[PDB]
């Protein structure tokens, strides 16, 4: 029955600012106590960034306070986030949150991007080698997160690694690996498909050998 | 501002174990109105983090009995009876009594299992990168456990440091093991200076060696 509902920008450019969504359904911002923002890093550590009550008055994180702004409106039953001089640093997964004598409801949280970089697609490479056999697909320089890979549509998802995403220099690069029996490969078709919904790409790479 | 000590940070665990995780705040954690507002929460991967207990022992709606909070002062435990294959995930406290609201680190509840050694899979770069004239090599060091594991590049007997890139998965559902990826990012340039690429797993003797030459 209760929701909180995130919603706003994915992207943001370094010096401009983030502004964020909650819609509560379920009950009333008006119910006790309070209505929060919280940040998780990239594989990280959690920040509450402040919250607002249900009779309106905010408390921030006072390293926040002079960049921060949380308000809402009561007859749309949601609550607003507004970080003004956002730095590469504000990239994090933001969630709202509720507290009160009933415990605490939590969103499902989006990854808020703060970067100079412009959306890129990704170069999908097919990694064939030089009892089981392993081969690969090179995911690289795309922006912003995230990518998928599957494959062979997910049939093969057993033997599958997608390893996470790192950033170097302002592009992410991924691969992923697949083992799969030599009976299988290469007599039978092994292909990678990766999307990139913020690019809308969706590529389909086999893996040939030699 | 409250810091709170999770310990451990990894406890590694067998289902139907007894687990307990300690929360130690840096000072006193009663606020004016004498409540203790101490709370574990419980983040699954991909999930949001979702709250077990509040003030120090109320457990949260729909959460199971063998999960209990107790403590005062600046020692709070939270404790499992009975690890259950659902309970798995990083396992946060978080205090409310003074600002700024904190959290601590997050402890990391793990299966335990037996030592597993990596497989090895080296790639060198493939033609159509090369095209562009680009040159990354990759090697995967797949299904070990524990982390204890590392990565060696070696380019025609020399250890090789810069332009690498390496990532770690997650605890891997299907056998409770752990693998890392690491890639050589060279131009196709860089690359032809070089004949022998070898990718070693390596333990604190004995590596796991892969290698192609060029
Ligand atoms: C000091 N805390 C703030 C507090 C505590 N834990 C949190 N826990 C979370 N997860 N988020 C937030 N924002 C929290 N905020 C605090 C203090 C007093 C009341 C309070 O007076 N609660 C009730 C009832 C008080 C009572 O028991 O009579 C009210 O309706 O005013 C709430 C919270």
């Amino acid at each position: 029955d209760v929701q909180l509902q995130e919603s706003g920008p994915g992207l943001v450019k370094p010096s401009q600012s983030l502004s964020l969504t909650c819609t509560v359904t379920g009950f009333s911002i008006t119910s006790p106590y309070a209505w929060n923002w919280i940040r998780q890093f990239p594989g990280n550590t959690l920040e509450w960034m402040g919250y607002i009550s249900y009779r309106g008055s905010t408390t921030y994180h006072p390293s926040l306070k002079s960049r921060i702004s949380i308000t809402r409106d009561t007859s749309k039953n949601q609550f607003f986030l507004q970080l003004n001089s956002v730095t590469t640093e504000d990239t994090a997964t933001y969630f709202c949150s509720s507290y009160g004598n009933y415990g605490a409801y939590s969103g499902q949280g989006t990854l808020v991007t703060v970067s100079a970089a412009k959306t890129t697609p990704p170069s999908v490479y097919p990694l064939a080698p030089g009892s089981m056999v392993t081969l690969g697909c090179l995911v690289k320089g795309y922006f912003p997160e995230p990518v998928t890979v599957t494959w062979n549509s997910g049939s093969l998802s057993s033997g599958v690694h997608t390893f996470p995403a790192v950033l170097q220099s302002d592009l992410y690069t991924l691969s992923s690996s697949v083992t799969v029996p030599s009976s299988t490969w290469p007599s039978e078709t092994v292909t990678c498909n990766v999307a990139h919904p913020a690019s809308s790409t969706k590529v389909d790479k086999k893996i040939v050998p030699r | 501002d409250v810091l709170l000590t999770q310990i451990p940070l990894s406890l590694p665990v067998s289902l139907g174990d007894q687990a307990s995780i300690s929360c130690r705040s840096s000072q006193s954690i009663v606020h004016s109105n004498g409540n203790t507002y101490l709370e574990w929460y419980l983040q699954k991967p991909g999930q949001s983090p979702k709250l077990l207990i509040y003030k120090v022992s109320t457990r949260f709606s729909g959460v199971p009995d063998r999960f209990s909070g107790s403590g005062s002062g600046t020692d709070f435990t939270l404790k499992i009876s009975r690890v259950e294959a659902e309970d798995l995930g990083v396992y946060y406290c978080f205090q409310g009594s003074h600002v700024p609201l904190t959290f601590g680190a997050g402890t990391q509840l793990e299966l335990k299992r037996a030592d597993a050694a990596p497989t090895v899979s080296i790639f060198p770069p493939s033609s159509e990168q090369l095209t562009s004239g680009g040159a990354s090599v990759v090697c995967f060091l797949n299904n070990f456990y524990p982390k204890d594991i590392n990565v060696k590049w070696k380019i025609d007997g020399s250890e090789r440091q810069n332009g690498v890139l390496n990532s770690w998965t997650d605890q891997d559902s299907k056998d409770s093991t752990y693998s890392m990826s690491s890639t050589l990012t060279l131009t196709k340039d860089e690359y032809e200076r070089h004949n022998s690429y070898t990718c070693e797993a390596t333990h604190k003797t004995s590596p796991i060696v892969k290698s192609f030459n060029r």
